[PDB]
DNA sequence: ACACTGCGAGCTCGAATTC
DNA sequence: GAATTCGAGCTCGCAACAATGAGCACAT
């Protein structure tokens, strides 16, 4: 298939293309001559992937100086593999069309605990245990007595593979995770170490984001690779949270006990440099004397800075190497394990994030807990608000950078947020043999009562039996699987608990078994085979969870694994924390934000991401409900994107209970004839 | 062309048999297409058998016993029409006890289930994917016509079987669906004929005006009228071809070189079926 | 140093028959 | 020729708007 784009020959690997999958391909070709960024979106996962690799491995063939590598950052490990696995799909596809071979290698990175063949190091469970006991045998005082070669500790594949790992590159051959494990078990070498040297060497490379949006290790990876590149921040719709854990650390008693420990044991080893002791001795007396207060919340950014040259008379100038002496000091006492020294790390890096980031960031002292006037358990917060400072280096190093998902809800509030100004921002919709989607909003119940899921109107019967009168008369003619999200845990118990002491709940177990996600992950992965069994054989299950959840972000429901996906309420976030707060008043001032359009436009991009879930494919078809009045205004219903939007109708729009499942009935029974 | 069938009808008697979208019940719906369905069963099939199942809180019973008789199928579904369609049905249940007296028919027939099934939820106390291995061993040829919906195990019945699933448009389409069972996918029985009347030939047992078995020998008693309208198709007439006086009606072949005409050539490969003048 | 989305008011037509 | 009855559409003013929860991937 040697479809023409406007200036390209690329070869696709299939026989049909989707008439909006070409224009994804002109818009995408749009922004790598404009060399400029780009806001694109697109609904599905597979087919988005295929037609993205498509034009850019065929982009880097007409203009090689252009363009030279292409980093494609996804959400974690199974994705990418996903991608490397569409990529020789691709490549074997050009080695029937020219029957050649080729210059081009693919990589893929993941952490220590995936890349590893040594045995006694890999069974561990924890991410942050398998990097000290990998760096309790390859430090470079570790090495240092290998000079000798003797009989101490060492790894056999690291100390092979500097080497005769260097005058030779890969030749070949997308990797995956797997094949690296598998190219470096037959050759005796690490497979950490050279797939992080011959990232330099690549043509498609595909890490996760903290390669790259966080900065503390983005400089260690990715700092002299390429400076024209092409970046796609594929599945972007959370990039703005991903922008602020990052550069947010959070800090409390239990943590900063267990520095005076690691303080303690660091005592007990010079004896066998000592102004940096009492250095973090006075630091870690002054933290503590701020959590020691037992008064109103308060806000001080900079002005900690003062307060810590006032009391301690510690200036702000040694402080912004306070997190790098640390890193040497340890180094110069030849320190075993680091996991161990996790919480002093923890304290050093706050050090040296008040001390240089303070234009948008703030301090939050809490001692007055969640909702209890008396525990004494206080906890201060270093948030950051301006999620602009993550990607201010990803912005301007790289030459483009494409940021992609399936639910950017309106196209212009995130190159608002993010400091950025894109070339194309365009939106696309999926075209379809049927109407594979029948979104409603299921509004005021049945006997004239509203719906919603406010905070007075949760406690009233009238709006708890409407919410059982519902998933009831859902669960008699929806086929084989029902995902219903709640807002919260406590008010998924305190609903499922309020539907047993009426009459509702036996008869919803009458049709189709109820599983129940809950926070702990052995009884969530039981429940959830459990319910992907029950919708096999002719049972039916009902797999109701919450909305920011495990089940709602990992798991994909293919077909006749719900069918529908009830939304039971819109899913806003805490709306009274005093991080929240404090984020819309710098979004408000910054930006003019306005404080009420930025929580809906955070609840209906998780709203439209685990309803969006439940189509993955040309044949299937499902139902999602949106069981809430506040659905229905302007300014939520105009936000969830155009792929779900261009199908909601004005007669589905304020559909009471009963009459929602004669549009539930009379739609599963149109999908389920043939084509 | 056809071979003999031995076709179960499982019907459903669940809760959601009251439904509407139908006649204003979507049990007496089911019952009226299904004594249409035996009448058309038996005329395009002159040996065959029909069995009826019904499923009603989580267990099967069978309603009426596997034998031909055009008669007692259609005056039983006439008594179940005030059923009281409690609970949720089964299918591991509805298929075991179809299975416990299927697998001993012999092997050059084609044995057949055909569920109708209402219900979303087959609530049985056992696993399915085992009996769908069994199935398939035993060459039983399961086809599902559904209600309102598309349920996954009944496409894994219908398709690893080899069978059919279909689901319901409207009363017109129930009855168009229907239609397609009563066609038969393309050893030597002992029947007796019943000279006489309608007596028995093997043990004198009279009874009533039917095509059915004998109750005490066991033997068929079929009428050979019904068996002689099923010939024709075998050694066939063939065409003729054509270029005043005729030969049928007196007012052309080349089996016997007899001139026919126009109205003649229709009647005579259509309804006729054989050559007026081969005869002589 | 308050205030979003819905909704009946005038205003002006139309079709067809009236006064 | 100048009223009616009941319908339609487009402007525009009127009054009052809302926002509640919980955890493992990535650097020396
Ligand atoms: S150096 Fe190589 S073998 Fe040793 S722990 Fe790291 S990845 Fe595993
Ligand atoms: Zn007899
Ligand atoms: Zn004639
Ligand atoms: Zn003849």
């Amino acid at each position: 298939m040697k479809l023409n784009v406007d200036g390209l020959l690329v070869y696709f690997p299939y026989d049909y293309i989707y008439p909006e999958q070409f224009s994804y391909m002109r818009e995408l070709k749009r922004t790598l001559d404009a060399k400029g960024h780009g806001v694109l979106e697109m609904p599905s996962g597979t087919g988005k992937t295929v037609s993205l690799l498509a034009l850019i491995m065929a982009y880097q063939r007409a203009y090689p100086l252009e363009v030279t590598k292409l980093i494609y950052c996804s959400r974690t490990v199974p994705e990418i593999e996903k991608v490397i696995e569409e990529l020789r799909k691709l490549l074997n596809f050009y080695e029937k069309q020219e029957g050649e071979k080729l210059p081009f290698l693919g990589l893929a990175l993941s952490s220590r605990k995936n890349l590893c063949i040594h045995p006694e190091v890999t069974p561990l469970r924890f991410g942050k245990d398998v990097d000290g006991k990998c760096h309790s045998l390859t430090a470079s005082y570790v090495r240092a007595q290998y000079q000798h070669d003797t009989s101490l500790p060492h790894c056999r594949f690291y100390e092979e593979f500097d080497a005769h790992g260097r005058e030779v590159p890969l030749p070949a051959g997308i990797y995956n995770l797997d094949d690296l494990k598998a190219l470096g078990r037959r050759q005796g070498w690490c497979p950490y170490f050279l797939a992080r040297y011959s990232i330099l060497h690549a043509n498609v490379v595909v890490y996760s984001y903290h390669y790259l949006l966080d900065p503390k290790i983005a400089d260690l990876v990715s700092k002299e690779l390429a400076r024209k590149a092409v970046v796609v921040f594929d599945e972007a719709h959370n990039i703005d949270n991903v922008c602020i854990d990052s550069m947010s650390v959070n800090l409390t008693r239990r943590t900063l006990d267990r520095c005076q420990g690691n303080l303690e044991t660091l005592q007990k080893t010079v004896l066998r440099a000592e102004h940096f002791l009492g250095f973090l001795r006075r630091l870690l007396e002054y933290v503590k004397w701020r959590l020691r207060v037992q008064h109103v919340v308060q806000e001080s950014p900079p002005a900690f800075l003062s307060g810590l040259a006032q009391r301690v008379c510690i200036q702000r100038k040694p402080l912004r190497f306070c997190a790098e002496r640390l890193r040497s000091l340890l180094h110069t006492l030849e320190i075993t394990d680091l996991a161990d020294f996790s919480p002093l790390t923890l304290l050093a890096n706050f050090a040296t994030l008040v001390s240089t980031y303070a234009k948008g960031f703030t301090i939050i002292i809490e001692p007055f807990d969640d909702r209890t006037p008396t525990i004494a358990n206080p906890i201060l917060h270093f948030s950051c608000m301006d999620a602009s400072l993550a990607i201010k280096p990803v912005f301007e190093r790289f030459q483009s950078v494409i940021i992609t998902s399936g639910t950017l809800s309106p196209l212009d509030i995130y190159p608002k947020i993010l400091d950025f100004h894109p070339v194309t921002m365009a939106t696309f919709t999926m075209t379809l043999a049927r109407v594979c989607l029948c979104p409603m909003i299921i509004g005021r119940g049945n006997d004239q009562v509203a719906i919603s899921s406010k905070f007075e109107t949760r406690e009233d019967i009238a709006v708890i039996r409407n919410y059982g009168n519902l998933l009831l008369e859902m669960s008699a003619v929806v086929p084989d699987g029902i995902v219903a999200f709640f807002t919260s845990y406590q008010y998924m118990e305190s609903t499922v608990a309020s539907w047993y002491e009426q009459g509702i709940l036996e008869n919803i177990q009458r049709n189709k078994l109820l599983f129940i996600e809950t926070q702990d992950g052995a009884e969530t992965s039981v429940a959830l085979e459990k319910y992907q069994e029950a919708c096999e054989n002719g049972r039916g299950a009902i797999l109701l969870s919450v909305a920011r959840g495990k089940v709602s972000e990992g798991i994909d429901f293919v077909h006749h694994y719900g069918r529908a996906v009830i939304m039971f309420g819109v899913p806003y976030v805490y709306t009274q924390s005093r991080i929240l707060k404090a984020r819309l008043e710098y979004l408000r001032d910054q930006f003019q934000i306005r404080e009420n359009d930025f929580l809906t436009f955070d609840a209906m991009r998780h709203a439209a991401q685990c309803v969006g879930r439940a189509i993955r494919g040309k044949t299937d078809y499902g139902l999602m409900v949106f069981a809430d009045k506040r659905f229905a205004r302007g300014d939520k219903r105009g936000k969830l994107p155009r792929w779900i939007q261009e199908h909601l109708t004005d007669a589905n729009l304020n559909l009471t209970v009963d009459e929602g499942v004669q549009v539930a009935k009379y739609f599963l029974r149109q999908m389920a004839q043939p084509f | 062309l056809g071979m003999m069938r031995h076709l179960y009808v499982v019907v459903d008697g669940s809760r959601t048999m009251e439904d509407q979208d139908l006649k204003p019940n979507r049990l007496t719906c089911t019952l009226k297409l299904l004594e249409y369905f035996v009448e058309e069963y038996f005329d395009q099939n002159p040996i065959s058998q029909i069995g009826i199942i019904v499923t009603k809180s989580k267990r099967a019973e069978k309603l009426t016993e596997l034998s031909g008789n055009p008669r007692k199928h259609i005056t039983s579904l006439k008594k179940a029409v005030d059923m009281t369609c409690h609970g949720e049905p089964s299918l591991y249940n509805s298929l075991s006890i179809a299975m416990q007296t299927l697998k001993h028919m012999p092997g050059h027939t084609s044995r057949e289930v055909l569920i109708i099934f209402s219900s979303l939820t087959t609530c049985d106390p056992s696993n399915i994917y085992d009996l769908i291995k069994t199935l398939k061993a035993a060459k039983i040829r399961v086809s599902v016509i559904g209600l309102s919906a598309e349920v996954r195990v009944c496409t894994v019945l219908a398709r690893e079987t080899g069978g059919t699933y279909h689901v319901i448009l409207d009363e017109s389409h129930y009855k168009e669906l229907l239609t397609h069972h009563v066609s038969p996918p393309p050893g030597n029985t002992e029947p007796g004929l019943t000279l006489g009347g309608y007596f028995c030939p093997q043990c004198r047992a009279k009874y009533c005006e039917l095509p059915v078995e004998c109750k005490i020998c066991g033997l068929t008693l079929v009428s050979a009228p019904h068996l002689a309208r099923s010939y024709h198709h075998l050694f066939p007439l063939d065409a003729f071809q054509e270029i005043r006086f005729c030969y049928g009606c007196q007012g052309v072949c080349a089996v016997c070189q007899n001139v026919f005409c126009v109205d003649c050539d229709v009647f005579v490969h259509d309804s006729l079926h054989c050559c007026p003048g081969c005869i002589h």
